[PDB]
RNA sequence: ACUUAAGCAGUGGAGCAUGUUAUUUAAUUCGAUAAUCCACGACUAACCUUACCAUAUUUUGAAUAUUAUAAUAAUUAUAAUUAUUAUAUUACAGGCGUUACAUUGUUGUCUUUAGUUCGUGCUGCAAAGUUUUAGAUUAAGUUCAUAAACGAACAAAACUCCAUAUAUAUAAUUUUAAUUAUAUAUAAUUUUAUAUUAUUUAUUAAUAUAAAGAAAGGAAUUAAGACAAAUCAUAAUGAUCCUUAUAAUAUGGGUAAUAGACGUGCUAUAAUAAAAUGAUAAUAAAAUUAUAUAAAAUAUAUUUAAUUAUAUUUAAUUAAUAA
């Protein structure tokens, strides 16, 4: 799916699974249940 | 009523087969598929193609069906490989090439082929390379 | 059998003519044809295959398994509609349809069913009779699994000129069906 | 014995293939699965925002021939002359684009020629898979069918006995099939024509 | 026929033709599609054919779906379509008709490429090569070649033939008198054919050589053939000759009907 | 830093988990190092050659990393990543094999009669 | 009426194999516990598998997207743009973490499935009932009878598919097993004629005799309840928890330790039973061989040979052909 934007610029493809994952991250983001920031080396 | 020539009539009947004159076996065509309807239809088409190409073809000899079985722990699953055989006799290699190319052009789904060609004719090392290189290398040549 | 060239020329396209010539010289005239048994290569009907039927034959330009068109010569560029429309009338209706709006109220149904079942005149029922519901209630029955509710309707119908009838109807599903049954019974009890 | 009155047992399987090289057959099955999932992912199309069309398509039928692959699938969608909507662009990139159409990339993927065949279904209850994916977001007929089949059989019988009363080759083909024709035989003999039952997903067609 | 690619030639065409060419160019070009002057001017003429105002077609051309937006579920069944399964059956019949037409009107055109079978004269063409071709597959066994020859037709005298058979070892079968060799080591089948032919020339050359060769006193070994035959069932027996009694055979009976029908 | 394994290996095209990734790494590295390992084994197992070369070959064989060994490759389900009850005819565990056979994804498979 | 009681055939005290439990262990990865009994998945655990222990060791990691610097190309014109490929970039990815963290999906176990609704008709003022019948028959829903009840839909049955017996086609009987192979088709739920005994008494069952029969077995296919589940390894989604650690890689170890305890199998405890031998080779079926199989031969155990096990060497076969 990553390759599609390069191949077919006119057509705009929505991958539903990534939208669901992003919305779930936002939902956990809203309630402060987000993952702790990864330690910088 | 409406004239219907011989070609259209031949479609509505079993494929015509040319007689074998000499008896030389030039090509064996084995068709195998997991279902039989497509298999027999394609065999019939090959027979018609061979007839119109002038190729004596014996016919689709039924060969033993292979049965693969699997057990899921107790459900039984199985796959049947149906196999047909068509043999070609007394014709030139070029005509076999035309037959095979044409029937490959118009093949049917789910059917696989093997073509064995008999050509009567007149009487008249990657690992090894690597082993030599290692033996030349200065980790093995240093032990001579 | 064998036909002379002109007779086929008038009755067949020119391109197919050369195929028919080669078939004529290829198939002996004394040929005997035996029907096949295991595999039916030909259609059940009779056809000379000269013309392409839009429904029963692969559409020209449509990609498919046996597409003989060059891969980039397909002529299907608008995908909005169903590509191959239905043949014949354009419809697939069963021998008798029964859809009054898609085939290719209480008073009306009461009148029709009553004329069908007892011979009563529909027009008299629809025009002259008037219904007023008298009793409308919910009655329950206990059962081992649970309590089951039903709707009871008692209605009175009459033409206001000396004919009056009483009808009772029960329905577990809806009160409207109970009123329908009560109207039916009241018409029967005139 | 007739292809208008039965469904080929080959059509039962989504990937219909036989290869002498069994490893290539397994590879083709895996490729069919993965490409089917990718085709599933490509079926949603939005134009800017608030224009999210979702095409529901059944599972793909991968017809493997010796010199070609055909990916057949059914799909549901939903002044039109002078522009292109998202679904039309999707199909045109499936087959019609000159430069980087999908079937060329799939041909490089499979190492054999590839074509894609989308077919539109104007309703949702004409396919169990499409119907299920969408909702995620008769005795007279039989009597007529049997009697009419008997009519065709008896008509061929009548033609043959008449031809006999006027090897096993009998006579001209036209007299054998005097009245049988494209208009009357095909549509009448076809099966699975009407939906006679359903249970929301199992659709019974007879 | 190159109408769609060059913008210059839409003028004067039937309206449906301009519309189809417009669709063709746009669909084929895809992302590389760009507006053109002549296509728009030709599309201006198509306003009469269909129910569209001129400015409306300009707008639709300019801005796609959204320009048109700025300007169903569980629907009743109209009996205008088939189920998917019935459509599969119709596809089967479409394939059947395609093949029927093909056999009807193209296969008769393959007779022009007929050629007579010049039989390779049996004695002077005794070596048969088997090549295998798995059509439409990359099968490693496509490289195997089999060279088989009935040893009698080899041009050899008794001592040379006996040497040939002795040196063949397991590759020679005394019962069927066949010498068969299989080669699949090289990548292609032609390389294996050359390999087999060269080995045959070596074997023949040194079998024909009897100058310093004394393999007459070595009996031919058949233990491999003995085992191969021992791994098969035999139906050698036959009905005893003396047991046959032709006297009791069915005797055909006279029937005058066919006599008069034929004479 | 960027990748768990010493050498860059492309991602499998289907279901992914850690054990599938390790399996794929070992498989690809076996592909690359097969010829070298076979040559080393030949030099080690060839009694014609001097003993010193045989011992050198054996020591070099022992020095190789684990992702080059042939035995360490284990067949895993390509749909769930399970390593047991894997059918090599489809490279699926018995459960995934069952579901795919019921759904018709496997060509030619049917229910037993 | 499951299950029991009876009859028959066994197995059953020992050794080993293989599980579970206990105990130990650094770990001996995971499984049950509301009082009969039950923690018990193995289509192969040396490494991998692997999930456990020890020691080191990796930190945007496996993906998606953002925002930036480097090379590659394509164009325009060194620059502009596009892409690709790296390096960062942080949302995060990841988790064989948790069922005392829940709900669907299902996976099974048990019961009921000639029965449940719907439509009419009829009885009762009505809630309701649908009646004889709480019938007969069979080994059993397999079959009848009656009566204000009669219908349609599912379900069941029929039907379907195996097996069997035949017919047609196909095979130039060297891919030979034509005694075979696989396509189509037919056939049966057996049909009859009498005798005797019962019978709702014949236009019925029990048998038995005679006649035509190749005809004698089998599987699948539906819903409704109710219980059990996290090796629910039969999954998904969500809840919560870790984010230098409960994530990830490598080396080795462990899953095989034994006082014991109980299951499951294999080998035995001798003569209605074990051993040796039995080459023109007594007699099969179903499988498997491109990530192979390994024939015959030579050599060593070893000894005239044979047998058996390895070694050397690959003959054919990628297959109705050879193994
Ligand atoms: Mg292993
Ligand atoms: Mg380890
Ligand atoms: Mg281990
Ligand atoms: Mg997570
Ligand atoms: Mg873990």
């Amino acid at each position: 799916f990553r390759h599609l934007k390069t191949l077919y610029p006119d057509i705009e493809f929505v991958d539903l699974e990534e939208q669901y994952r992003l919305s779930m991250v936002e939902a956990k983001k809203r309630r402060g249940k987000g993952a702790p920031k990864k330690m910088k080396k | 009523t409406r004239p219907y020539p011989v070609n259209v009539e031949a479609v509505y009947y079993a494929p015509l087969k040319l007689p074998i004159k000499y008896g030389d076996l030039v090509a064996d065509i084995q068709l195998r598929s997991y279902d039989n309807e497509n298999l027999d239809f394609y065999s019939d088409f090959i027979l018609r193609t061979g007839y119109y190409l002038g190729i004596p073809l014996t016919g689709p000899k039924p060969l033993p069906t292979r049965r693969e079985r699997w057990t899921v722990i107790k459900e039984n699953f199985e796959r049947h490989t149906h196999k047909r055989l068509i043999r070609a006799w007394d014709t030139n290699p070029e005509v076999l090439q035309m037959l095979i190319a044409y029937i490959t052009k118009h093949s049917m789904a789910g059917v696989g082929m093997k073509c064995n060609f008999f050509q009567r004719s007149e009487i008249s090392s990657a690992v090894g390379q690597k082993v030599l290189e290692l033996l030349d290398s200065p980790d093995f040549k240093k032990h001579l | 059998q064998h036909y002379d060239e002109s007779l086929l020329s008038r009755y067949y396209p020119e391109s197919l003519l050369k195929s028919i010539k080669l078939a004529q010289q290829t198939i002996p005239e004394d040929t005997k044809f035996r029907v096949s048994r295991n595999v039916e290569f030909a259609p059940p009907y009779l056809d000379d295959f000269t013309k392409i039927h839009p429904f029963w034959d692969y559409k020209p330009g449509m990609p498919h398994l046996h597409a003989q068109e060059e891969n980039n010569n397909f002529s299907i560029f608008r995908w909005d509609q169903v590509q191959q429309p239905l043949p014949g009338e354009g419809n697939i209706l069963p021998p008798g349809v029964s859809l009054p709006n898609d085939g290719g109220s209480k008073s009306a149904d009461v009148a029709a069913g009553l004329h069908k079942q007892t011979g009563v005149d529909p027009d008299y029922i629809t025009r002259k009779l008037t219904m007023k519901p008298l009793v409308m209630k919910r009655v329950s029955n206990q059962t081992g699994k649970g309590k089951i509710a039903s709707f009871y309707a008692l209605v009175v119908v009459g033409d206001k000129n000396g004919m009056v009838g009483l009808g009772e109807g029960k329905s577990r599903e809806e009160m409207s069906k109970a009123i329908f049954k009560a109207h039916w019974d009241a018409v029967r009890n005139l | 014995n007739n292809k208008l009155q039965h469904l080929n047992n080959m059509n039962n399987w989504n990937t219909q293939i036989y290869n002498y090289n069994k490893n290539m057959e397994i590879m083709n099955t895996m490729n069919d699965k993965l490409i089917n999932k990718l085709l599933y992912k490509m079926m949603t199309l939005k134009l800017n925002n608030m224009n999210i069309n979702k095409i529901i398509m059944s599972k793909t039928i991968n017809q493997h021939s010796l010199n070609k692959l055909n990916i057949k699938f059914y799909y549901y969608n939903n002044n039109n002359n002078y522009y292109m909507n998202m679904m039309n662009k999707l199909m045109n990139i499936m087959n019609n684009n000159m430069n980087n159409n999908l079937c060329n990339i799939l041909s490089y993927y499979y190492k054999k020629k590839v074509t894609i065949e989308p077919i539109k279904l104007s309703y949702i209850y004409l396919n169990s898979d499409i119907f299920s994916k969408y909702i995620s977001l008769d005795h007279n007929i039989s009597m007529n069918y049997i009697n009419n089949i008997n009519n065709i059989n008896n008509n061929k019988y009548n033609n043959m006995i008449n031809l006999l009363n006027n090897n096993n080759y009998i006579g001209n083909i036209n007299n054998i099939y005097n009245n049988m024709t494209i208009d009357n035989i095909p549509m009448d003999i076809l099966m699975y024509k009407y939906l006679v039952g359903w249970s929301i997903v199992k659709l019974n067609f007879i | 026929a190159d109408l769609y690619m060059h913008p210059e030639k839409w003028k004067g065409l039937p309206p449906q033709r301009i519309l189809e060419l417009y669709w063709e160019r746009m669909a084929r070009l895809g992302s590389e599609y760009k507006p053109n002057k002549d296509e728009l001017n030709a599309l201006l003429t198509t306003s009469e054919y269909s129910n569209v105002p001129v400015n409306d077609i300009k707008k639709l051309y300019h801005r796609g779906e959204q320009g048109a937006i700025d300007i169903n579920s569980l629907r009743p069944f109209m009996f205008d379509e088939l189920p998917s399964q019935a459509q599969e059956l119709v596809a089967q019949h479409r394939e059947q008709r395609f093949y029927n037409r093909l056999a009807a009107y193209e296969l008769p055109l393959l007779a022009q490429y007929r050629q007579e079978y010049k039989r390779p004269s049996p004695e002077s063409h005794p070596v048969t090569y088997r090549y295998t071709s798995y059509v439409g597959e990359e099968h490693p066994n496509s490289r195997k070649v089999v060279l088989s020859v009935k040893t009698k037709e080899l041009g050899l005298e008794e001592k040379s033939l006996h040497k040939f058979r002795i040196l063949a070892r397991s590759r020679y079968d005394h019962t069927t008198d066949i010498f068969k060799m299989s080669s699949d080591k090289f990548e292609h089948a032609s390389q294996n054919a050359r390999y087999l032919h060269d080995i045959l020339q070596r074997l023949l050359a040194e079998s024909k050589d009897l100058t310093e060769d004394d393999f007459s006193d070595v009996p031919l070994d058949t233990r491999h053939t003995i085992a191969k035959s021992l791994r098969k069932k035999k139906r050698d027996y036959e009905f005893p000759e003396h047991w046959k009694r032709p006297e009791d055979a069915p005797k055909k009976k006279f029937d005058i009907v066919d006599q008069l029908l034929s004479t | 830093g960027n990748f768990r394994f010493p050498i860059k290996t492309k991602l499998p095209p289907g279901f992914i988990n850690a054990r599938i990734l390790r399996d794929n790494f070992k498989r690809q590295q076996f592909k690359e190092n097969e010829i070298l390992v076979k040559s080393l084994k030949f030099i080690a197992r060839n009694m014609n050659l001097p003993t010193k070369l045989r011992l050198e070959a054996q020591l070099k064989l022992n020095a190789l990393p684990n992702y080059m060994r042939s035995t360490q490759i284990k067949n895993r389900c390509v749909d769930s990543g399970h390593a047991r009850f894997v059918l090599s005819d489809f490279r699926l565990c018995r459960y995934q094999f069952r579901e795919n056979a019921l759904k018709g994804n496997l060509p030619g498979v049917k229910k037993g009669i």
